């Protein structure tokens, strides 16, 4: 089925809990470091941290301030 | 010199001398030109050069209309006054980009590299890629600034390498910044640590996962 | 003949 | 120089310049020409262009009327009095969009909700769809709250939906709060702002696109 | 200018000037010329135009009849004088309407709404669908605004879906507005309302219908 | 005052863009009406932000 | 040539 | 002498002697000839040579233009006056480097890393991949820190990737420390000091080798 | 012979 | 799997 | 006064 995503907002001027203006979450990222190491060809890399996307992000409805 | 650029909207009309003396271009970049058409008599010879373009020579005395159209269907009209003197070449843009071509990462990583980046990804979620059952930690991965107690909760063992997951305790009162590279001991493929680093304070237990390789002693 | 106009289309 | 717009219904009657001594061009955004009719021995050359335009050339004086026929099914008439000087680009919009059979097929097939989505992407992202093409925008197509000014920019239609982008000036200075319900008339069928907005500053140079049904009204 | 109207009963004449120099056109929207008949001399030329019309030119200096029939099986005559002047476009139209064509919903809902509707409509009336076996209700699901209490009556199980009854108590004293989203809880797919809520009073019982996800916690 | 590695940056991935449009009542094929709403859909995602400074 | 119209139909 | 060296960009207008009494010769470095055009009756002839060289003889007098179509996609154009005397040869520098879709599958085939080391090595050890041409390097490339300047030597290009050479001259005798990360510009993709170094005496004439990538700005 | 160029195509 | 030959060395202005 |  659908993902039915929303848990919806916690809490004319109406003010239903649903159907807020949406927003999209930020997506988690992880760096890790590699240890310096020799290539097949002698070539020897001394190379940096790797930030990467681990978790994406996803919609969200703002609670209503 | 340079070609002189001329941007125009489609049908767009632009008033460019030419010459009668000697042959003129006109190049569209990323474009080919598939048709040309001027008053008759106005244009001696058309040939059509390499990477497009056309190459055109005038015995004319008088203004006239030449309609050039592109093979993306971009159809352009230049107004041509003939005058004495060298070749002109004119280089033909569009006002208005027609479609934005996504960018194309072609850099590929090591394999080495992705294969740690691979697996610390793996543990970080949890899910265990194939021929991973699981194992017990040991003691001697984690070299420790000061402060620091060790205690290994969880750890992967596979056919090429492996993975283990030990919690630092919370360092005294000093903020400790935290250094991915002080954690190294010989054997160890790559360190990462949880969260993002940048000083635990008087205290805060984090996860760190240390791979190091398998078989090899 | 007035009022013609020559167009070649290239291959 | 742009191509001059003439924005006809099927039955205009523009009068318009043409040049007895250079080619001239007109070209339909969004149809293929099929055939242009004049008085027998009026124009003297009549070629069709590959993208869908047609280029002819009068070589008499007296003012006449053509009739250009596209191929979608449209027909316009222009009155061409020829004068002396450069050859005229125009470019016809339709005034009233053309059916387009072929398109109703893609529209239908899927559903609105994700048509809805896929219109509103693709004029927002700048690249429209196969079977949609351009038509002049509506004079009025949404409802103007609090004192508010509208000048349409561009507009495109298919067979039952039109989408059109209206850009809205607050001239208030005070501050409005904006709701896309609150420009909705009958016949609008949905209705995004570009930027996600909700507020509009006292001077706003926006923009809004409007789906809305062909033939409402 | 836009193609002058014209509204003509079958049989219908109608007074209209046309052009000796310039070519004249007739087009019915929506019918197809499939014939033209004119006094003998009087029309030089008689062409087809594209989405039916006719174009027709005049070198007659008389008032003349000319009888133009659809392929509708309409036929109407009109009295033509030739002057000097641009062509002249005219559009035909019918007086009465012959059929109303039955308008058509071609709106598509999305597969999920469609399946949260046709279960919750089967449920009002009762039957069930093939797969729906029936089970104990839960209390996970109602959030209550106050003054309500939940009794489980009946529910149905699938192998998609779950739909289940609850009826609420009448609330104390003040009348408590119903908003469906009030009663929500997380992995509810569908709540609705008997009847037609609009606040229930200083009293009443009103069973409530609330859709959940099956198999899945 | 001599200091010898190579540099340092932090990773910066930009937000998403989306685009949030109003719909107007409608009656679908099976006729149930459907109340005024709104779809979210995302037109630029989240990318890395290339350094303007490596130093 | 009276009254004949230059009617082009294009392929 | 050494052939003059011309560097146009793809739209050049260059004006040099050519000799009326002996042949003369124009090469590409990195491209072949396909076709030379000028004036009929201008160039009395006209022959490619192996290497990828046109050799052609004037005998006519007067300045004309001639156009230069090179087989990779190129065209550029000189002005040629004809004077007595020797034969003249000329070497033509691209200016904007060509596409070469036949290198971006060996360059997009192997990894980023190796292909990197590859083309510093190559350039380091004085052997160019056959799919790279010689090109005219870019005035500014890199960042100049401590009032230095900077004299570029050599460029080749490919399709994705751009290498130049470049000497650097320490001109505050203080002694600074090197960097690769202080000559880092916005599309400066790797950074390589041919000699160690770490130091720069004061007087210093030594030289670094940037990876770039072609189209960047 | 007027306005010709001389275009030689080399194989 | 690769060398991993450096033991790393024992022990801007980042050391 | 803000609706939203």
């Amino acid at each position: 089925t659908v993902s039915t995503t929303p848990p919806v907002s916690a809490g004319v001027r109406c003010d239903n809990p649903g159907t807020v203006h949406p927003q999209r979450s930020r997506d988690q990222i992880a760096t890790v470091w590699i240890a310096p190491w020799v290539d097949s060809d002698n070539a020897f890399h001394q190379p940096g941290r790797v930030s990467f996307v681990v978790s994406p992000a996803d919609w969200v409805l703002p609670a209503r301030v | 010199q340079s070609p002189a650029t001329i941007s125009l909207p489609q049908g767009g009309q632009f008033r460019l001398s030419i010459s009668n003396t000697d042959p003129n271009m006109i190049f569209i970049p990323g474009d080919k030109v598939t048709a040309i058409t001027a008053p008759g008599g106005m244009l001696a010879d058309k040939r059509l050069t390499r990477a497009g373009g056309v190459l055109f020579t005038s015995v004319a005395t008088r203004t006239f209309t030449i309609f050039v159209e592109t093979a993306r269907g971009q159809t352009f009209s230049v107004v041509a006054t003939p005058v004495k003197g060298e070749g002109r070449v004119y280089r033909l843009m569009s006002a208005e980009p027609p479609s934005r071509p996504e960018t194309r990462k072609w850099e590929t990583a090591q394999a080495y590299e992705k294969l740690l980046i691979s697996l610390n990804r793996a543990v970080l979620t949890g899910d265990i890629p194939d021929g991973y059952g699981e194992v017990k930690p040991l003691s001697d991965g984690i070299r420790l600034p000061g402060g620091f107690s060790v205690t290994p909760l969880k750890a992967w063992a596979g056919d090429q390498l492996r993975a283990d997951r030990y919690e630092l305790r919370n360092a005294n009162t000093w903020g400790v910044a935290l250094r991915e590279q002080d954690f190294w001991k010989p054997g160890v493929r790559a360190v990462m640590f949880d969260n993002n680093a940048q000083t635990l304070m008087g205290g805060g237990r984090m996860t760190v996962t240390v791979i190091r390789g398998n078989g090899e002693g | 003949r007035p009022g013609m106009m020559d167009s070649q289309e290239f291959s």
